[PDB]
C-alpha cells in the first residue's frame, strides 16, 4: 500500500513562535512544450497513386 | 451487474477516498498551525489571534481592530460556519 | 507559480519545441523557539509594532522583523500607541525606552 508521507506534528501553544536565522538558495527548472510538428497530406495521392 | 460485458469496464481510481481525507486534514491543520510559511518551507508554529491580525494587516487594516474586536469575529465567523451547514442539508442542493 | 518559496528573478533558455526556465527562490531555515506577546503596556497604554513582531529572550523583550532575527530595543520609534490595557487579551507588561528626552535633555 502506498505511502502518503511522514508523519509530523507542529508543537501550537498560546504563547510560541519560531523565527528563522539563515537562509537558503535555491534554483529549480521547469519545462514547458511550445509547438509541436507542422505537416502536410497529400490526399489525391494517398487516397490512390498512379 | 452495472451493464457489464461487451467489453466495457470501469476502472477504480489510484487513491481511494481515505488517502484524500488524510491530505484534505493535513492541510488544514498546517493552515490552522502554521499560517502560510508551511507552503514555502518548514512549518512555523503562530498564535491563531496573531496570524489573524497579520492577515487583517495584509488588507490595509491596522491590527489594533481584531485586537479590539475579536470576540465580535470569533461569534462572526462561528455563526456564518453553523450556516453552512443548514444551507448544504436543503434539498435544493 | 514562479518556483517553490519566494520569487527572487527567473531565465529563461531556450529547448527543442520547448522552453525551460530556472527560477530563484528564497528558502528560509534554522528557526527557534521564542516567546511572543500581542501586545506590551507601558503607562496604561497599549503599543503594538509598526512592521515586527514582539519576543523575549527568556528575560528582556524584543522587536524584530518576522523573516529574518534581528533583536531591536523596543522603542517609540518602532510602536504606535492605541487605546488603554484592559481589552486587548495576553497583553505583558514591560517599559518602552525613549530616544529624545534623556540625552538631548540639553
Ligand atoms: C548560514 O548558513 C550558511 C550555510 O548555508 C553558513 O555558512 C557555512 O558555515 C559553515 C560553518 O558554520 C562552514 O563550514 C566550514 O567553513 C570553514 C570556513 O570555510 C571551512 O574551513 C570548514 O571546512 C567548513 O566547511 C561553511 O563552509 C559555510 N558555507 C559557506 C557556503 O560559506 C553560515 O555560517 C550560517 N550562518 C549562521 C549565522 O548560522
Ligand atoms: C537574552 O538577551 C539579553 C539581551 O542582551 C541578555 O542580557 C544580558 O544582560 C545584560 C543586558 O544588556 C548584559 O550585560 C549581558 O551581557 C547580557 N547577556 C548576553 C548579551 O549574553 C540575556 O543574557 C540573554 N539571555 C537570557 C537567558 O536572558
Ligand atoms: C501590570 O501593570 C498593571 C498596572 O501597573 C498591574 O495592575 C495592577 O495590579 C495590582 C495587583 O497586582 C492592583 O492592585 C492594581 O490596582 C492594578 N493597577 C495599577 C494601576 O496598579 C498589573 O497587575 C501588572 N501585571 C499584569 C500581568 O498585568
Ligand atoms: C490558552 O489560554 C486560554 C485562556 O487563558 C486557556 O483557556 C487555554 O487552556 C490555554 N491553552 C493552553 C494552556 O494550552
Ligand atoms: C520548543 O520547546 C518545546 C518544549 O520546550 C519543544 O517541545 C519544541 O520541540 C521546541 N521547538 C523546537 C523547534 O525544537
Amino acid at each position: 500500500t502506498m505511502s502518503l508521507g511522514a508523519e509530523n506534528s507542529v508543537a501550537y501553544s498560546n504563547n510560541s513562535i519560531a523565527i528563522p536565522t539563515n537562509f537558503t538558495i535555491s534554483v529549480t527548472t521547469e519545462i514547458l512544450p511550445v509547438s509541436m510538428t507542422k505537416t502536410s497530406v497529400d490526399c489525391t495521392m494517398y487516397i490512390c497513386g498512379d | 451487474c452495472a451493464q457489464k460485458f461487451k467489453g466495457l469496464t470501469v476502472l477504480p481510481p489510484l487513491l481511494t477516498d481515505e488517502m484524500i481525507a488524510q491530505y484534505t486534514s493535513a492541510l488544514l491543520a498546517g493552515t490552522i498551525t502554521s499560517g502560510w510559511t508551511f507552503g514555502a518551507g518548514a512549518a512555523l508554529q503562530i498564535p491563531f489571534a496573531m496570524q489573524m491580525a497579520y492577515r487583517f494587516n495584509g488588507i490595509g487594516v491596522t491590527q489594533n481592530v481584531l485586537y479590539e474586536n475579536q470576540k465580535l469575529i470569533a461569534n462572526q465567523f462561528n455563526s456564518a460556519i453553523g450556516k453552512i451547514q443548514d444551507s448544504l442539508s436543503s434539498t435544493a442542493s | 507559480f514562479c518556483g517553490k518559496g519566494y520569487h527572487l528573478m527567473s531565465f529563461p533558455q531556450s529547448a527543442p519545441h520547448g522552453v525551460v526556465f530556472l527560477h530563484v527562490t528564497y528558502v528560509p531555515a534554522q528557526e527557534k523557539n521564542f516567546t511572543t506577546a500581542p501586545a506590551i503596556c507601558h503607562d496604561g497604554k497599549a503599543h503594538f509594532p509598526r512592521e515586527g513582531v514582539f519576543v523575549s529572550n527568556g528575560t528582556h523583550w524584543f522587536v524584530t522583523q518576522r523573516n529574518f532575527y534581528e533583536p531591536q530595543i523596543i522603542t517609540t520609534d518602532n510602536t504606535f500607541v492605541s487605546g488603554n490595557c484592559d481589552v486587548v487579551i495576553g497583553i505583558v507588561n514591560n517599559t518602552v525606552y525613549d530616544p529624545l528626552q534623556p540625552e538631548l535633555d540639553s
